[PDB]
């Protein structure tokens, strides 16, 4: 079995430099081209180059022409993508593939890397604040929650009560801003009959900064 | 009736069994002598397909070329893997010679006449001979040498314009001579002299040609993107010694935009240097050979072809860039038993 | 966005479903992916088949037109389907499988807290929840009229009880909120627009 293993997630700042590494095993490195590419999630793929690890031979997209290079170690079996003056607009998942044997259709591409998470933002590494989503009282239910706002990097965890309460919870996805933090909001959807005598509390933890918040949302006097 | 087949083709070879030079050497054991009255017979109305791009000749003259190095070309250090193979490594004797691929009983080959032919699909005028024409196994990258050239017009070959995974051969109408020399300090400085008048000229008429298969959009040359010296450079061997030499000054759009232009005539000076560490195109590793020779080494070879890779994605374009070198080894064999195939006979 | 294909398409649990690729320069590929997961080749050279692919999906093309059909759905099908020419991809198709019933989405607008205004900041935060099919677009409004600055919406999560829920801004200083007579959130599904607003008078 043939197999593209990537290096980690990098994150670099604007106008740095970075190397993503595809370790090959499974099959004779020099056979075959490695080609680049990259996906926003949720987008289409984006081809950057190939390599033939033979004698390095490199064919770039125009697009990251004198931004970008190719190299490989022939023994150690690994492809190296090298991209330099970085930029918001690199941010993506980056995969090395490589095509199905023997067809000599040199694009069918069979073999893929997990894919290699950059992360191109100015930010400094920074602690969330946390804010109330105050509810208000319907003799049904009603939604509270937290804002964990403007942090870096990710990810931050939520919890409510200690984990004590789990349904009606939803943690969200983070979005980072324009500014280059992220933000996310947790929700719980609670009884209108427990405001007032029952305490919600969320917990929130962010590793990178060693911040850990612990907040509770009372409901608005109104 | 006969049909497509594979099978292990015999070589022949006028090798003088006498002489020490290695490429005598290897055929002298390896290959028989030439046929000196060689019938070959039109077939009338016949029309046949041959695919340069799939002919298994190819692979085995890759496999005795490759033989015949190995047997003949002893570094004093082989490197590969974790290895290190240390061998006896006198300086040898090397030019290359005519070797011709034949076919056994039972088999033939078929021998494309049309003096347009690309390299694919159907063919008009055919032969059949027992043996191709004396292919000299000159090993180079960007730049064929001592080939055989085009008949009528330059001739672009590729197995698919379209796919820039695939080399692109341009066939050369006409032949450009280029004239190295490592003087008799610096042991490893050479250069490379090329009526510069000429090769623009060519040059121009190859962007022309490629006008053709690429819609007239604008045709721009650059040097490599990157990759090992030997195919960033023109890579050759000459007397034994290797030869790396920079053709940046080969693709100089400057000249070739046609622009009444000065210098563009004029001979060209390309800087090469003799090396003794190289990287192989025969398998995997680098070996290591002793320092060049005393004496002016002087190589005058001949230009008939040359090999490009074409620039991949983005378009938005207006144009079309291509980078010299491309494929491996065996496309300079291609380049040559394009017109040949093999069939059986039954 | 050099082969085009749709951005999202739907079908029903045990029905065949065709996806498709056009504008192709040669022969395509298709190749399936699961979110924040490798891609895995799928058909190759216009209509055939890897030998360990499920025999439910199917190539066809005819000149550039390219087309996927895979028979039979199941919940396990629903991914990004991608296709190549070449170096040209398209832009991938999120393909749904309708697993259960439409479910439209609560909502719940709330003001900037009194803890964000006391420090200069503001934000006005829409939650959507327990919707089905996971596709929403939100819309702000101050007071009758739209805004786009400031505004910033995460896509679609999938909720523990698989239905999904999705989370909208907006950044206002209190300047901005303590002016205007009320913000307003509009969130469409299915053709059906919920609306959820708040003033500063607070309720
Ligand atoms: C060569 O000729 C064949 C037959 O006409 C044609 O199909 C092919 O496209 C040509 N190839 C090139 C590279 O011009
Ligand atoms: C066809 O093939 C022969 C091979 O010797 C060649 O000499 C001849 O000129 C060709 N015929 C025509 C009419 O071109
Ligand atoms: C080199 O080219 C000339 C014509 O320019 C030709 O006559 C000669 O035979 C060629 N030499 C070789 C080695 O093929
Ligand atoms: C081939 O070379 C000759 C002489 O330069 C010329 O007549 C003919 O046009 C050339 N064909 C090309 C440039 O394609
Ligand atoms: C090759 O180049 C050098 C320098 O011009 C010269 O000494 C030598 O005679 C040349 N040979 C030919 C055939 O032009
Ligand atoms: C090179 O060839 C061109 C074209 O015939 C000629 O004008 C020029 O004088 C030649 N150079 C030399 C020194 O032979
Ligand atoms: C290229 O230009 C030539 C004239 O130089 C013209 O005859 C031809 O139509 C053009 N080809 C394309 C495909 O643009
Ligand atoms: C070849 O020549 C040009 C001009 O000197 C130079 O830019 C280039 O670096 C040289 N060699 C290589 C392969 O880089
Ligand atoms: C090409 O031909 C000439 C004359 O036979 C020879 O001296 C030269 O070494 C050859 N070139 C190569 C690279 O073998
Ligand atoms: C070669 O290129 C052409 C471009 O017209 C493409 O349509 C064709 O599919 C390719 N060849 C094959 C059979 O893959
Ligand atoms: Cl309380």
């Amino acid at each position: 079995q043939v197999h593209l293993m990537q290096s980690g997630t990098e994150m670099k700042k604007p106008g740095a430099s970075v190397r993503v590494t595809c370790q090959t095993s499974g099959y004779t490195f020099s056979d075959y081209f490695i080609h680049w590419l990259r996906q926003v999630p949720g987008r289409g793929f984006e081809w950057m180059g190939w390599m033939n690890p033979q004698w390095g031979q490199v064919n770039y997209a125009r697009t990251f022409q004198g931004r970008v290079t190719m190299t490989r170690d022939v023994y150690r079996e690994v492809a190296y993508l090298d991209l330099r003056s970085l930029t918001f607009a690199d941010t993506a998942v980056y995969f090395c593939a490589r095509r199905m044997r023997s067809q000599d259709r040199e694009w069918d591409f069979q073999h893929w890397g997990q894919g290699t998470r950059i992360i191109v933002s100015s930010a400094s590494t920074k602690g969330p604040s946390v804010f109330p989503l105050a509810p208000s009282s319907s003799g049904g239910t009603a939604a509270l929650g937290c804002l964990v706002k403007d942090y870096f990097p990710e990810p931050v965890t939520v919890s409510w009560n200690s984990g004590a309460l789990t349904s009606g919870v939803h943690t969200f996805p983070a979005v980072l801003q324009s500014s280059g933090l992220y933000s996310l909001s947790s929700v719980v959807t609670v009884p209108s009959s427990s405001l007032g005598t029952q305490t919600y509390i969320c917990n929130v933890n962010h590793k990178p900064s060693n911040t850990k918040v612990d907040k509770k949302v009372e409901p608005k006097s109104c | 009736v006969w049909k497509d087949a594979d099978t292990t083709l015999f070589c022949a070879s006028d090798a003088k069994a006498h002489e020490t030079e290695v490429h005598n050497v290897w055929a002298t054991h390896a290959c028989v002598p030439t046929d000196p009255n060689p019938q070959e017979i039109h077939l009338e109305n016949v029309t046949e397909n041959f695919n340069m791009w799939k002919n298994n000749m190819v692979e085995q003259m890759q496999e005795d070329v490759i033989s015949l190095w190995d047997q003949s070309l002893q570094p004093c250090v082989k490197l590969t893997g974790g290895s290190v193979i240390k061998q006896a490594c006198p300086k040898i004797s090397f030019d290359p010679i005519p070797i011709h691929y034949c076919t056994p009983a039972g088999y033939v080959i078929l021998k494309c006449n049309d003096k347009n032919f690309n390299g694919t699909g159907p063919c008009k005028n055919v032969s059949s001979v027992q043996c191709t024409h004396g292919i000299k196994p000159v090993v180079s990258t960007q730049l064929l040498l001592n080939g055989s050239l085009a008949e009528e017009e330059i001739i672009i070959r590729s197995e698919n314009l379209t796919n820039n995974a695939k080399t692109i051969i341009v066939h050369l109408n006409k032949s450009v001579e280029i004239n190295c020399t490592r003087p008799s300090g610096d042991i490893r400085k050479a250069y490379c002299e090329i009526n510069g008048t000429k090769w623009n000229k060519v040059l121009k008429q190859v962007t022309e040609k490629l006008k053709e298969h690429f819609n007239n959009k604008t045709i721009i040359f650059q040097p490599p993107s990157g990759g090992d010296l030997e195919i960033t450079m023109h890579h050759f061997n000459c007397r034994g010694e290797f030869f790396y030499c920079n053709t940046t000054q080969l693709f100089n759009n400057t000249c070739i935009g046609n622009e009444t232009m000065k210098g563009c005539n004029g001979t060209i000076t390309l800087p090469c240097k003799i090396k003794q560490i190289i990287n192989m195109w025969q398998g995997t590793g680098q070996a290591m050979y002793a320092p060049p020779i005393d004496g002016k080494i002087n190589c005058v070879s001949n230009i008939t072809g040359i090999l490009l890779t074409r620039d991949g994605g983005a378009n938005n374009t207006s144009n079309e860039t291509f980078r010299p070198g491309g494929g491996n080894i065996k496309d300079n064999w291609r380049s040559e038993l394009y017109k040949y195939k093999v069939v059986q006979i039954e | 966005s050099a082969l085009t294909q749709p951005p999202s398409v739907s079908g029903s649990p045990g029905q065949s479903i065709t996806l498709s690729c056009t504008g192709a320069s040669t022969s395509v590929a298709w190749y399936q992916q699961y979110a924040d997961k490798a891609p895995r080749l799928i058909v190759f050279d216009g209509n055939k088949r890897p030998s360990d692919i499920s025999s439910r999906f199917s190539g066809s093309q005819s000149g550039g037109t390219a087309s996927l059909t895979i028979s039979g759905l199941q919940s396990e099908d629903e991914a990004y389907y991608h296709c190549n020419a070449f170096e040209f991809f398209g832009g991938g198709t999120k393909l749904t499988v309708l697993s259960q019933p439409k479910a439209a989405p609560s909502v719940t607008l709330f003001p900037p807290s009194s803890e964000e205004l006391q420090a200069n900041k503001a934000t006005l935060v829409c939650l959507i929840s327990d919707f089905y099919p996971g596709a929403v677009t939100v819309a702000w409004k101050a007071d009758s009229s739209p805004v786009k600055a400031g505004v910033e919406t995460t896509t679609p999560s999938k909720q523990s009880n698989n239905k999904y829920a999705a989370s909208s801004y907006l950044s206002l200083t209190p300047e901005q909120w303590k002016s205007h007579k009320s913000y307003s959130c509009q969130v469409t599904h299915e053709g059906s627009t919920v609306e959820k607003t708040v003033a500063p008078t607070e309720c």
